[PDB]
Parts: structure tokens; sequence; C-alpha cells
RNA sequence: UUCGCCAGAGUACUACUCGCAACUGCCUAAAACUCAAAGGACUUGGCGGUGCUUCACAUCCACCUAGAGGAGCCUGUUCUA
RNA sequence: GAACAAUAGUAAGCACAAUCAUAGCACAUAAAAACGUUAGGUCAAGGUGUAGCUUAUGGGUUGGAAAGAAAUGGGCUACA
């Protein structure tokens, strides 16, 4: 790490600076940020103040990347959002009056909602006691649950897809499947709940 | 070693006269800085250690401070605390404690007389006052100290400084005061330059990951950037790279109010894109008010990126990765 | 203490009372002995490891012109004098 | 059938308990050292005892 | 003041002998032979599947990414020659 | 052989530290890392103790050191 302990993470949100007069405690926070003369790290290349970005997209885009092809990973994430948009637009056209104002045509809304349904609620961690390993359920933290949902999405669409079907279209199908709570990822989430509920009497082993 | 110092003093003055004689200058004003530049010329030592170069200075500054003789011919110690081992430190402690009692006695008398003419002068924040460092204190008492002894002495001064302050005590205390240099993170705003009927154009310099960017921004044109004689869209096909150039302008809501031409060399597509981003941030400080310049720093625009590629160690596959380690 | 029994006049309700008649006899010789070693140009050191009269004893020695040591006593001070103080050091001729 | 379509009330409390247990676990260690429950920490008692040591000998 | 016991270690709470409601028993108790030591207490170090407290930022667990062991080829050992 | 509201330790040498290099500082990385441990590796870099050879364990010329049943380590290219 070329940054010393004094350097801190920069603040990028423009709206945080343009309307500071409506609050007092937050004003004391950033006025002392430079009054303490604390050094600020350089702005990361990925994050930007553009209003069209989203933090959950960047993390998902990074995991899709293999090697160092950020261009290819960004290209795949662009097509997948387009592919989802095309399918929802077509379904909207062929619908009745009541069905028309039900379909969502916002890929970002679909993407955010899809991952919030693939996150497990309670995980498992092996614990060694008496020379044997017992799968003990634990209340997984929010960051772990969010990361675990993304990994399951990538793992499924990389392994059990056909060789002919492209990556952007295969991932688009699973997002719609997870949006309706019927995708194989949702099945895997329930399977982890099945094992956690089966070993509900082993929760006493953990010591935290 | 009093005489040895005296011999060094007289010959250094004689030696300085010879140096001025051969240098052909005025010996009456052969200052130490002139001596250093003369020595560095006559004896051109190429060495990286700054302390290993030839030197000829005042022997008082060169030789370390020496303890004086502590006893007379009959053996009687001159000071009354010589048998405590550390006479200088404890005498300072004895005097410091005595001042506190005198202040307490003086304050007690003032309370009896119902007068409070003293004020707390401990607060020297605008001057930037800090207490003596242990190393500096050891060079003032000419005696070695310890961490426990130093902490006790400083805390005693705080008790002395927290009481009502007299004129004599403040002179005593201020000998232990040190002033920090000026601390500030404000940047120097480059004044606008006008050239050949050209109005409001500023220049910036940026560098990131083996890529230097030269950006000059005109405040009288429309929104366009000309990098290396070609349009920026053609030069930066990647959407992310063109997002980097947007980041400074979009933060100030001046996307279309400036005409720029750039010249960046070296590095890849992202290195140049980051370099041009840095150069615009520094070059745009002239057109922007001072308050938003601080906002620019808090967002990380104005700080150079120190992350550079590391070397490859001899005996490893890469910068950190080592070969496979077969245990058996 | 067991060795202070002869010097005790008695005990008053569990509180020992020191016989001042023996104190006066001892103090008379102590002051007489102290002056004579000072008359002959002798070094006198005041030693007292008590954190209530350290300043008073330190100031007392300054007025008399003699030396005092009411601080922490180093291990090799009086025995290994040449290393602690200096090459040639005159040891004190009396300690109080 | 292992679906949280009707278990929202229970799921949130489980998250709330996890956060509540997390908060108490990650703050007990620091404050308990100097809280002292009215009795001085072991470091202070050691210094106090050294000033008035016990005398087995003499 | 008085009684009992002790004369290197192993052989040995053993062999033989006297007494015993004991009969695979108890008490009494050697030698041949072997060794130049056996033994009591202590000091430092190492170690402990001993306890208490604290800690592993490539790290032991929990946990992240990319690989080796599977195939061809290149090269280096062992064995075969 | 230590107790800082200090109870026998003291000042120097080597090492750590600081400094230097990577052309600003900082951070990071290099570089450094004593006394010892493993009779660790190297008589085949070279030198050399001791032991051995001296028309031979020395010197030169010509030709030739093949081959992989099989096992394994570290790698490159892949299994899209
Ligand atoms: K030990
Ligand atoms: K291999
Ligand atoms: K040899
Ligand atoms: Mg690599
Ligand atoms: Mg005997
Ligand atoms: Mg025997
Ligand atoms: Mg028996
Ligand atoms: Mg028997
Ligand atoms: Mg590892
Ligand atoms: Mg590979
Ligand atoms: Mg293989
Ligand atoms: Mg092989
Ligand atoms: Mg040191
Ligand atoms: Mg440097
Ligand atoms: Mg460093
Ligand atoms: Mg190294
Ligand atoms: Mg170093
Ligand atoms: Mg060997
Ligand atoms: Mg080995
Ligand atoms: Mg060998
Ligand atoms: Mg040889
Ligand atoms: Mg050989
Ligand atoms: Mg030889
Ligand atoms: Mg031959
Ligand atoms: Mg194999
Ligand atoms: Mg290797
Ligand atoms: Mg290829």
């Amino acid at each position: 790490s070329r940054y010393g302990p004094e350097y801190k993470d920069p603040q990028i949100d423009k709206e945080y600076y343009r309307k500071p007069l409506a609050e007092q405690t937050e004003e004391e926070k950033y006025e002392r940020d430079f009054k303490k003369t604390q050094l600020i790290k350089a702005a990361p290349a990925t994050k930007t103040s553009s209003v069209f970005e989203d933090p959950v997209i960047s993390k998902f885009t990074n995991m899709m990347m293999k090697g160092g092809n950020k261009v290819l990973a960004r290209s795949l994430m662009t097509q997948t959002l387009e592919a989802v948009k095309r399918k929802q637009f077509a379904k909207y056209h062929a619908a009745s009056a009541e069905e028309q104002a039900t379909i969502e045509r916002n890929p970002y809304t679909i993407f955010h909602q899809a991952l919030k349904n693939c996150e497990p609620v309670i995980g498992l961690v092996p614990i060694l006691k008496g020379g044997h390993f017992y799968q003990v359920p634990v209340p997984l933290a929010d960051r772990r649950r969010r990361f675990l949902a993304m990994k399951w999405m990538i793992a499924e669409c990389r392994e059990k897809k056909h060789r002919r079907v492209l990556m952007p279209e295969k991932l688009s199908q699973e997002l719609l499947e997870a949006f309706h709570n019927q995708g194989p990822v949702i099945k895997r989430k329930h399977d982890m709940h099945k094992m956690a509920e089966a070993n509900r009497a082993l929760a006493h082993y953990r010591w935290w | 070693t009093v005489d040895f110092i005296k011999k060094q003093i007289e010959e250094f003055n004689i030696g300085k006269r010879h140096l001025a004689n051969m240098m052909g200058e005025d010996p009456e004003t052969f200052t130490q800085e002139d001596i250093d530049r003369a020595i560095a010329y006559l004896f051109p030592s190429g060495l990286f250690e700054k302390r290993a170069r030839p030197i000829m200075k005042h022997p008082e500054e060169i030789f370390p401070k020496q303890r004086a003789i502590q006893w007379g011919e009959d053996g009687r110690p001159f000071h009354f605390l010589f048998y405590t081992g550390k006479q200088s430190y404890y005498s300072l402690m004895h005097d410091t404690y005595g001042k506190l009692l005198d202040v307490e006695k003086h304050h007690n008398q003032l309370r009896a007389k119902d007068l409070l003419a003293e004020k707390t002068k401990i607060l020297k924040d605008p001057i930037g006052s800090r207490w003596l460092i242990k190393e500096e204190l050891e060079e003032m008492l000419v005696e070695k100290l310890s961490d426990q002894d130093y902490a006790q002495f400083i805390r005693l001064l705080e008790r002395l400084s927290a009481l009502p302050c007299g004129a004599t005590e403040e002179d005593f205390v201020n000998r232990f005061r040190r002033s920090i240099p000026i601390q500030s993170k404000k940047q120097l705003i480059e004044p606008l330059q006008y050239d050949e009927q050209g109005m409001a154009f500023s220049r910036g310099e940026g560098k990131r990951k083996t890529a230097k960017a030269e950006v000059v921004v005109y405040g009288q044109g429309s929104g366009r950037i000309d990098v290396n004689g070609v349009d920026y869209l053609l030069y930066f096909p990647v959407t992310q790279d063109r997002e980097q150039l947007m980041f400074p302008l979009h933060f100030l809501d001046r996307l279309g109010k400036h005409d720029m031409t750039c010249a960046v060399s070296g590095g890849g597509r992202s290195a140049q894109a980051g370099a041009v981003r840095l150069a615009m941030a520094r070059a745009l400080c002239s057109f922007v008010t001072e308050d938003e310049v601080e906002w620019m720093r808090q967002a990380g625009l104005l700080t150079a990126d120190p992350r550079v590629r590391e070397r490859k160690k001899p005996g490893q596959e890469g910068a950190r990765r080592k070969f496979t380690w077969k245990k058996r | 203490h067991r060795f202070m029994e002869p010097y005790l006049f008695g005990s008053r309700l569990g509180q020992d009372i020191i016989d001042l008649e023996q104190t006066a006899a001892h103090l008379q010789l102590a002051l007489n002995f102290t002056a004579h070693v000072a008359y002959r140009e002798g070094i006198i050191l005041f030693v007292s490891r008590h954190r209530q009269f350290a300043h008073l004893i330190e100031t007392t020695a300054r007025d008399c012109g003699e030396y005092a040591h009411t601080r922490y006593f180093k291990g090799g001070l009086l025995t290994n004098a040449p290393l602690l103080l200096g090459p040639g050091v005159r040891l004190p001729d009396l300690i109080i | 059938e292992f679906r949280d379509e009707a278990c929202r009330k229970e799921i949130q409390d489980f998250f709330d308990c996890a956060s509540r247990a997390e908060a108490a676990r990650k703050m007990r260690s620091i404050q308990e050292n100097l809280g002292e429950l009215g009795s001085l920490p072991p470091k202070k008692l050691n210094k106090l005892l050294h000033r008035f040591p016990n005398k087995p000998h003499v």
C-alpha cells in the first residue's frame, strides 16, 4: 500500500457538497476534514461522479472480469442490460390492458431486485469439535450475503449453459427467472435453507 | 578537552583565511555558506550519504557538547546535586518545583489580598507551540534522559502552566516552547494568462503511471477537447476513458463552457486518460473560486496517484509471487 | 522494631513513646560530630527518600552549602563511584 | 415451504438480533477494561500493592 | 534424661530358619555375584496433546482469486541401462 | 540483577533503529540483519594443511558416452 495511514477515502457524491447549509452536524464533519489537513487519496479509476453509475453494477462487473479485460467485462454488462430491456419491451407490447402496467422496463430496477431475492438469510460454517465437523448455522453479515448472491449468479451461468448460447443472453434469462422467484439460483438459496433448518439443534456449538 | 576545542577554534579561523585567500574573495565576509560551496568545489566527492561529504565548520558545531569539570582541585563538587548522578536534570526539576511553590505562595497571598491580576497564557495555538522533544531536551541540559523522566518533567510544567502566570515564570516556560512550521493544505492558484488577444487560458501539468499530460484550457470556447491534434472521441474509444475526462468538468457543472487542447505522451489508454484528468483538475483551479477548490481536493481530483508498478525481485516469479514451494 | 526496644520509654495505648532523654544524649553527640567534620572541610550529603520533605531537605542543603540526594538512589553510586560520577571522585566524608 | 413471502416479520427480527448481538460483541472488550465495575483494574491494584508490599522476611 | 532404629547401591517387602486358627499368607532376613556408583536438594536451558491473558492482515481457522496432481510436450532428479 | 508515587545496577562496542538508494517529500519496495545453531553445501572457482601417485592417479592425439520398462518434481500449450 503506497498510501499511508493518514490518507482517507475521498467523497465523490456531488450532492453532498452543493447543499450543506440545511444541516449543522454534517457541516462540522467536512469543515474539519480539511481543517485537520488530512490527506486525500487519488480518485479511483472505476468510480466516477456520473449520475448514470451504480455501485452494485460496478461490483458485479468486476466479478465477471477474467484476467484484466475490463473492456470485455463492461461490454458484457452493457449487452446484458440491453438484452433484458429488449425482452421486457417485447413482452409489454403483447399484453392486455391490465397486463401492460405490470411489466417493468427498467433493467436497473430488475437487477437490484433480482439480487435481493438470491441472498441467503442464514449460512453455514463448519465447526470442529470432538474430532468431527458439524455444519452449524450462523447469521451471515449483510456484505457476505450480498457477495454470495453475486457469486451464485456468475457460477450458474458459467457452468451449466450451452456452448452455443452467448453469455449476455444466458445471464439475461436468469435475471428474469430470479425476478419471478423461480430461477435455479432461488432453488439453490432454498437448498441452503433446507440444510440450515435440518441442523437447527447444532446452533449451540458456536460461541459467538 | 577545553584546550583541544581552543586549538580547533584558532586554526579554523586561520584555515578560513587561507580558503578566502585562494578563492579570491573578501575574507571579512567569508560566510559559512560560502565555505560550503568552496569546499564542495575543491573536493568534489560523489557520495549519496550527505553526512559523509567533506566538511569544514565551526568546531563548536562539529564536536559534541562536553561536560565541564565538576569539582575543584580539592575535590569538592561545584554544584550541590552532584551526588544524585544527574545534576543538570534534577537542578532543573528543583528550580521548576520551586517556581510552582512561589506561584502558589504568590497566588495564596493574592487571594488573601483579594486580587487576581494574572491570566492563563498557556494557549499558544495560533503560534503553533509544542513542548521540547526528548532529544532536544537532552541537548539543552547536555545530559541523557529517559522516557519516564521526560514525561514527569513535562507533566510538572503543565501544572506550572495551568496556574496563574507571572512574568518571570513565562520567560522560564517559554525556553521549553517550540514553534511548529505553518501547516496548510491550500494549493497555489495559478493566475490567468493572456496571450495574443487570447483571454482566460490556463495551463496544467499532470502525471500518472508513466504518462505526462499537458493541458491548456480556454475559457472562451465551446465544449470540445483536441488531444494530439485529433478529437477526443476518436482518441478515447473506451467509454470509461471518456468518463475520466468528464469527471472534472461534470463536478463543476461546466461541461460545455471550456475549449481545451491536450498533449499526452507515454503509457496505455488508461494511463493517459488518468493523466489528462489530473492535468485538467489543476488547470481548472484558476477559473474556479477558492471554496470549490477545497471541494476539488476532498473529491480526490487534485491529488496525484502514487501507485506505480513495482520491480521484480531476484528469485521470484513476479513482484510478490514466489515459485512453488515443495515442502518435501 | 526489635532493636528499638531500649530507646522506647514506653507504649501508650498501643502507640510507642520514644524516650527523649536518650534522644537528647544522642542528638548532642550527633550535632557535635556533624560540626567537627564540617569544620575540617568535609563533604556532607543529605539523603532522604521521602516524598513529603524532598524539596525542604533539598533547599536546606543549598543554604548550608552542602549536598543533598533526595531522588532515586542508583545501585552503584557509592560503591562503583568511578563509573557513575567520574574518573576521580572524592567520596563524601559524612552522610545524614 | 421455505419461502419468505410470509416470514418477513420473523426474518427482520433475525437480522435485528444479529446486528444487536454484533454491536454488543464488538464493544464489550474495550469498555470493560476501564469500566472497572467500581473496582480498580488489575494494573492499578498491582501498583497500589507495590507501594505497600508484604514483608515475609526480617 | 531415656528407649527404638541406621554401616554404599542392585540382588532383596527375595532364598533358608523360628513362631502364627496364617497354607498363593504374615513376621524375622542373609549370601554368591555385578557396578564405581546409587541417592537428597538446587540452578540455568529446552520441551509440555499444562492453565491464564494477548496476537496471526497471505494468515492457523472462518473466508477471496488464480493454479499444481488428470493429457501431450519441454526440462531436472530417482531407478533401469 | 526489574518495580517510575522506582526495591542494585552503570556507561560505551556490534545488531535492530535512524540514515542512504529507487533523482521532491511521504508511504512502499529494495538494501541491511550481530553472536550462535545444522561437523549444513562447496578440496571440481582458486589457494592450502595432512595422506597418496611420479616411464603414471601425469601429458597429448583419434573416436565414442548410447537407451527409457517404469515412477516423480518444476514448467509451457490446452481442454474453447
Ligand atoms: K526455565
Ligand atoms: K506439472
Ligand atoms: K589437496
Ligand atoms: Mg503473475
Ligand atoms: Mg556414616
Ligand atoms: Mg549390601
Ligand atoms: Mg508386604
Ligand atoms: Mg516374604
Ligand atoms: Mg498461504
Ligand atoms: Mg495455466
Ligand atoms: Mg501433469
Ligand atoms: Mg518428466
Ligand atoms: Mg538503539
Ligand atoms: Mg528516499
Ligand atoms: Mg521505510
Ligand atoms: Mg532482502
Ligand atoms: Mg535498517
Ligand atoms: Mg558434513
Ligand atoms: Mg539439510
Ligand atoms: Mg557433501
Ligand atoms: Mg586443487
Ligand atoms: Mg570429489
Ligand atoms: Mg598441498
Ligand atoms: Mg591420461
Ligand atoms: Mg505422473
Ligand atoms: Mg524452479
Ligand atoms: Mg492460443
